[PDB]
C-alpha cells in the first residue's frame, strides 16, 4: 500500500511490502501526493503529519470524483518516540465533523 | 369534517367536563370499541376514585398506562425509519406493550367487563414493563399487584 | 360548487344516507378510475351483510375483506413518512408494504368501464383476486425475514400474471386462478 | 391557492404532518448522535494502539539500521516482494455505503527466511504488524465520517 | 386568476363537454401550444376512436401516455424534496420521459401534424420504457408499434 | 379558544395591562407550580418599584434579582445543545450553569401553597435565598477557576442547606441564612 | 390593498392591457431598483416591433435578448437547488451560471434614477452592455472546460470594468465598449 514519510520508515515500509516514498518539503509532499492520487491501481494512502497535516485537504479537487482511495494521516518519525496529543486530534476531529467543539 | 373549532364541538367545550373521542384508525384497523385515550379526558375523575370509592391504585394505575401508550406509539412510528435492531432493550418493550393494549384493552367487543376485571387487565398489561420503571405508581400497589400474566385474557376472547 | 364539499347540499346528504362514495379529482386527473377517495369514504352496512357473504361466496370473505382494509390503513398510514424522507428509506418490511399497496391500488381497485370484458365483475372473481393478492403478501413477507432483498421479489414474472387477472373472462377465470396459484407458491419455494 | 373551506382543513393537515416529522427527526438524529458518541472512543482505542505499535516498529527498525547496517537493510527491503491482496468490500450503515479493508496478509508470500539478521527479520514482522493496525484504525475512521455526515445530514 | 374554482369556469365545466386548460408555466418555458394535458378532458372521445375511425391503438397508447406523464410529475416533486442524486434507475427514466414529453409532443408551433405523426411521436416516446411496465396497452399492440428511436424522425 | 394568543380578546387585553403572568401547561404536566413560563410573562412595574425595595427590603436587591434573572437567562441559550447531545458531554463551566438553573427551577421559582410555611414568603426571605443561591454560584465558579471536578461540587452538603430554606419559619430564617452563609463560606474554604 | 394581486382593480385592468410591469417588495427592501420582477412580469408587443429593431438598432438584437432571457431563466432554476444544499456543492458549470446572473442582475437589470449619467439609457448602450456580458460569458465558459477554478475567474480585474459600464457617459461608451472588447479578449487568452 502506498504511504509517504520520511525514508527512514519509507525503507521499512518496502521491507514489509508496501509501497513507499520519500518526502521532504510541503511543495514536494503536495506533488507527491497529486501524483499518488491521480496514478490509480491503489487502494489506501497513508501521509504525514510534520509536513502536511490534512491529507484530503489538499486532494478535494479530486477526491470528489472517485471514492475507492482512502487517505490517512500517520506519525512522524520522532513524534513516535514520545507521542502526540490523540485526544487534540480527535477533539479538532469532533469540531470538524458534528461543528460544535463540545467534548470531555 | 373532524374539525373541533367548528362552532358546535367549540361551544359544547365550554360548558362540559371533559370528552371521549373515537378513532379512525382503531376503526379501520378492526378494534371496537374504537376509543382514542390520548385525546380524551375526564375532568372529574379525581373526585369519583379512590379509597372507598373504587380501590386505591385507580388513579396511578390511569397514568402509568397513560404514559406508557404515549411512548409506545412514538416508538412505533420510529422504528418505520430506524428499524427494530437499533432501538434500545426497553424500547422493544414499550412496542410490545403498546400492540398488547390495544389487542386487549382496547380492543373488547361485547363484554361486560366489572371494574375489577378491568384493574386485572391493566395490571397485568403494566408487567411487561421492568419494574423499576413504574415511576408514577408508588411501590407498595406493586409489590400488592404486580407479576400477572395475560394468558388468562389471552385464552378468554 | 368548486368541489367544496362543506356545501350545505352535501353536508345535509351526509346525515341520513348509508354509504358514502366520495370521488376525487387527483385521481381523475391521472386517469385513475373509479377514483374513489378510499380514505374519505365509508359505508355502515358492512357489518349487516355478513351472514349473506358467508352463504354465498366463501365462509372466509369477511375475513378477507378487513386483511384488504387493514393493509390499506397500514399504507396511509406509512405515506406520511414516505412523503418527508422518500421511498429509499424505509425498512424492507415497509417496501414490502408500500409495493403490495400499489399492487392492490393498480390491480384490485381499478376498473374501465369501456373495456369488453373489465366493465363487470362478480363476486367470486374479486374473491379470487384477494385471495391471491393475499397469498403473495404472505409469502413475500415470509421471504424477507429470510434474507432476501425487497428490489429482488418485485421483479419477478408473476406480478405481470397478477397484474393481469382484471381482464380475465368469467369463463376463464376458474382455471387461470389456480394457474396462478400453484405459480405463487412454487415461486417463493423456488427462491434462495 | 384558492380560498375554500376544504383547503383550509388541508393546510391544517399539512401544518400537523410537518410537527410530527419534525419530531420524529429529532428522534432519528438523537439515535444517530448516540451511535456516534461510542464509534468515537472506539476510534480513540484505536489510534492510541496504532501509536504503540509504531513506536515499537520504529524502535525495532533503528536498532536494526544501526547494527546490522544499512547495504543489508536495503537489499532485505528489495528481496521481499510488494504486496496486492487486499480485500475491499461496501456495506451499507444506516442506510449508507462505505468501504472497508480485509488485507490478506498472507503468509509464506514474502523472501529471506534466513534468520540471520535477526534484528532485520523483528523489524520486517514489526513492519508488517504496523501495516495490520493501519487498516484498523482506517475502517472506524471512515465509518465515524460517513455517521458525521449524516448527522449532518438530518440537522 | 389562475383558479379553476371561480363560479364561471366551474358552472362552465359542469355544462360543457370538456376543456383544454392552458398552463402558464409551460409558457413560461417557451413552449407553444402552451395546452396542459392533466386538467384537460374530452368527454365524447371514446366515440370517434378506435378501430375503423382513427387506428384500433388509440384510446391505450392515451391512457398509458396519461399515466407515464403523471408518474413523471409525481417523481418531480420527490426530486425537489431530496436531491435528484437519491433517485433510482426507474425514476430517472420517468424523469427523462417527462422532459422529453414537454420538449416534443406537446411543443410542435405553427406546423399543422396528421393523426399518424403525432400517434408515431407517442410511440417514439413511449419506447424509451421498458417494455414490461406498459400495463395499460395489449401485448398485440406492443409487439406490433415497439421499438422506434426517437431520432429517427427528430434527428 | 384554541390556545392561540392571538385572540381579540388577549390582544385588546394586552393593550392595556401593566403586567402579564402567561401559564403554560408544559410545566403543569412535569409537575412544576406554579406554571408560569418566564420567557413570555413580563412587567412594567419592575422598575418604579426599586425605590421601595432598596427603602425597606435591602439596598442591594435589585442588582441581585437582575443577577438571578440574568442565570436564568444564560441557560436558555445552552438548550440547543443539550437537545442535540447529552449533558454529560458539556464543558464544565456551562454544566455549572446547567446546574445552578436547574437548582433555581426547581427550588426558588418552584412554591407549595398546600404547604404550612412555604405558601406564604416575605420580600426578605426570598431576598436571603437569593443571596444563598449567588453565593453558591460564585464559590463554585471561584472553585472552578481553581481547578475542580464538577462532582465534588455536587458532593458538598450545602445542597440540601440551600434547598430547606423553602421549609424554615420567618423566626428562625434570620440565624438560618447567617449559619448557612457561614457553613457554605467554610466548606468552599475547605476545597482545593 | 396589501400587495394582493387578486383583487378586483387588478384583475379587471389585466384582461385590457398589453404590458404588465409587476413591482416586487422583496426587490424593493433591499433598494434594487426598478424592483421589476422579471418572472411574472410580461409584454405582448415584443414580437411586433422585431423588424423596427433589425434596422434601427442591430441586426442581431433579439438574439442577444434572447439569449439573456434565458441565462435569467436558467439562473432562477438554479437558485432554488442553492438555497437548500449550499453553493460549494455545485458543479463549476452551474456556478458560472450563479455568477453570471447576478452579474446580469446588479449591472444592468438595476439603473439609478437620481444619478447625473445612469438615469437615461439609450439603446445601443444596452446593446452594448449585453454584447460585453455574453462576450464575457462566452470566454469564461469556453476557459471552464481547461480545468480553471471559479475563484482565478471571478478574480480577473475585468469583472470591475462590466460594473462600471453603466456609469459611462453616453459620449464616451462607443470607446469604452471597444476597450473593454479587447480588454476581455486578452484577459481570456493570457488566462491560465
Amino acid at each position: 500500500m502506498a504511504v509517504i514519510a520520511d525514508p527512514e520508515t519509507a525503507q521499512g515500509f518496502r521491507l514489509a511490502g508496501l509501497e513507499g516514498y520519500g518526502a521532504s518539503s510541503a511543495e514536494e509532499a503536495q506533488s507527491l501526493l497529486e501524483t499518488l492520487v491521480e496514478r490509480g491501481g491503489y487502494a489506501l494512502v497513508a501521509v504525514d503529519e510534520a509536513l502536511l497535516p490534512d491529507p484530503e485537504r489538499a486532494v478535494e479537487r479530486l477526491m470528489r470524483g472517485r471514492d475507492l482511495p482512502v487517505l490517512l494521516p500517520i506519525a512522524g518519525l520522532k513524534e513516535a518516540f514520545q507521542g502526540h496529543d490523540v485526544e487534540g486530534y480527535m477533539r479538532e476531529l469532533v469540531r470538524k465533523t458534528i461543528g460544535f467543539d463540545i467534548k470531555l | 369534517d373532524d374539525d373541533r373549532t367548528h362552532p358546535i364541538p367549540d361551544l359544547t367545550g365550554y360548558i362540559t367536563e371533559g370528552q371521549i373521542q373515537l378513532s379512525r384508525e382503531l376503526h379501520r384497523k378492526g378494534i371496537y370499541p374504537p376509543i382514542d385515550p390520548l385525546p380524551s379526558l375526564s375532568r372529574l375523575m379525581n373526585n369519583g376514585v379512590g379509597k372507598g370509592k373504587t380501590r386505591e391504585d385507580h388513579k396511578q394505575v390511569s397514568d402509568q398506562l397513560y404514559s406508557a401508550y404515549a411512548n409506545g406509539v412514538d416508538i412505533r412510528k420510529l422504528v418505520a425509519i430506524i428499524g427494530e435492531d437499533a432501538l434500545t432493550e426497553n424500547d422493544r418493550r414499550y412496542l410490545q406493550f403498546a400492540d398488547a393494549f390495544e389487542r386487549f384493552f382496547i380492543n373488547q367487543g361485547q363484554q361486560n367487563r366489572s371494574i375489577e376485571e378491568s384493574l386485572q387487565i391493566a395490571w397485568a398489561l403494566l408487567s411487561m414493563l421492568p419494574q423499576g420503571e413504574l415511576k408514577r405508581i408508588s411501590k407498595d400497589h406493586i409489590g400488592k399487584y404486580y407479576g400477572q400474566k395475560l394468558e388468562e385474557i389471552w385464552g378468554a376472547p | 360548487p368548486g368541489g367544496d364539499m362543506s356545501e350545505p347540499v352535501t353536508q345535509s346528504t351526509l346525515r341520513i344516507v348509508g354509504a358514502f362514495w366520495r370521488l376525487d379529482a387527483s385521481l381523475a386527473f391521472r386517469r385513475h378510475f373509479p377514483a374513489i377517495n378510499w380514505n374519505g369514504s365509508y359505508s355502515l352496512f358492512t357489518s349487516a351483510l355478513d351472514p349473506w357473504y358467508r352463504e354465498n361466496v366463501a365462509e372466509d370473505y369477511p375475513e378477507l375483506r378487513d386483511a384488504i382494509s387493514e393493509l390499506l390503513q397500514r399504507e396511509a398510514g406509512l405515506q406520511e413518512i414516505v412523503q418527508l424522507v422518500g421511498p429509499d428509506a424505509l425498512q424492507d418490511a415497509e417496501r414490502l408494504v408500500i409495493e403490495v399497496g400499489r399492487i392492490i391500488r393498480e390491480d384490485f381497485l381499478q376498473q374501465n368501464a369501456y373495456h369488453e370484458v373489465d366493465a363487470y365483475c362478480s363476486m367470486k372473481k374479486a374473491y379470487g383476486i384477494m385471495k391471491m393478492i393475499l397469498a403473495f403478501y404472505k409469502e413475500a413477507e415470509a421471504a424477507i425475514k429470510r434474507g432476501v432483498s425487497i428490489d429482488e421479489i418485485l421483479q419477478l414474472p408473476v406480478l405481470e400474471r397478477i397484474g393481469r387477472a382484471r381482464y380475465v373472462s368469467e369463463e376463464e377465470f376458474p382455471a387461470y386462478f389456480e394457474e396462478a396459484m400453484k405459480e405463487i407458491q412454487g415461486a417463493f419455494k423456488a427462491l434462495a | 391557492v384558492s380560498p375554500t373551506r376544504m383547503n383550509l382543513l388541508q393546510r391544517r393537515g399539512q401544518l400537523r404532518l410537518a410537527q410530527k416529522g419534525v419530531d420524529l427527526l429529532k428522534k432519528k438524529r438523537d439515535a444517530l448522535v448516540a451511535e456516534f458518541f461510542g464509534l468515537v472512543r472506539e476510534a480513540m482505542e484505536a489510534r492510541k494502539a496504532l501509536d504503540q505499535a509504531a513506536k515499537e516498529a520504529y524502535a525495532a527498525l533503528l536498532l536494526a539500521q544501526a547494527f546490522d547496517g544499512p547495504e543489508v537493510v536495503a537489499g532485505a527491503a528489495l528481496g521481499v516482494p510488494p504486496l496486492e491482496g487486499v480485500e475491499a468490500e461496501v456495506e451499507n450503515v444506516w442506510g449508507s455505503k462505505v468501504p472497508r479493508l480485509k488485507a490478506t496478509f498472507p503468509d509464506g508470500a514474502l523472501l529471506s527466511p534466513v534468520g540471520t539478521p535477526a534484528y532485520t527479520l523483528e523489524a520486517s514482522r514489526a513492519f508488517r504488524r504496523y501495516a495490520e493496525a493501519l487498516i484498523r484504525v482506517a475502517n472506524t475512521e471512515t465509518r465515524l465520517k460517513k455517521i458525521g455526515e449524516e448527522i449532518k445530514k438530518t440537522t
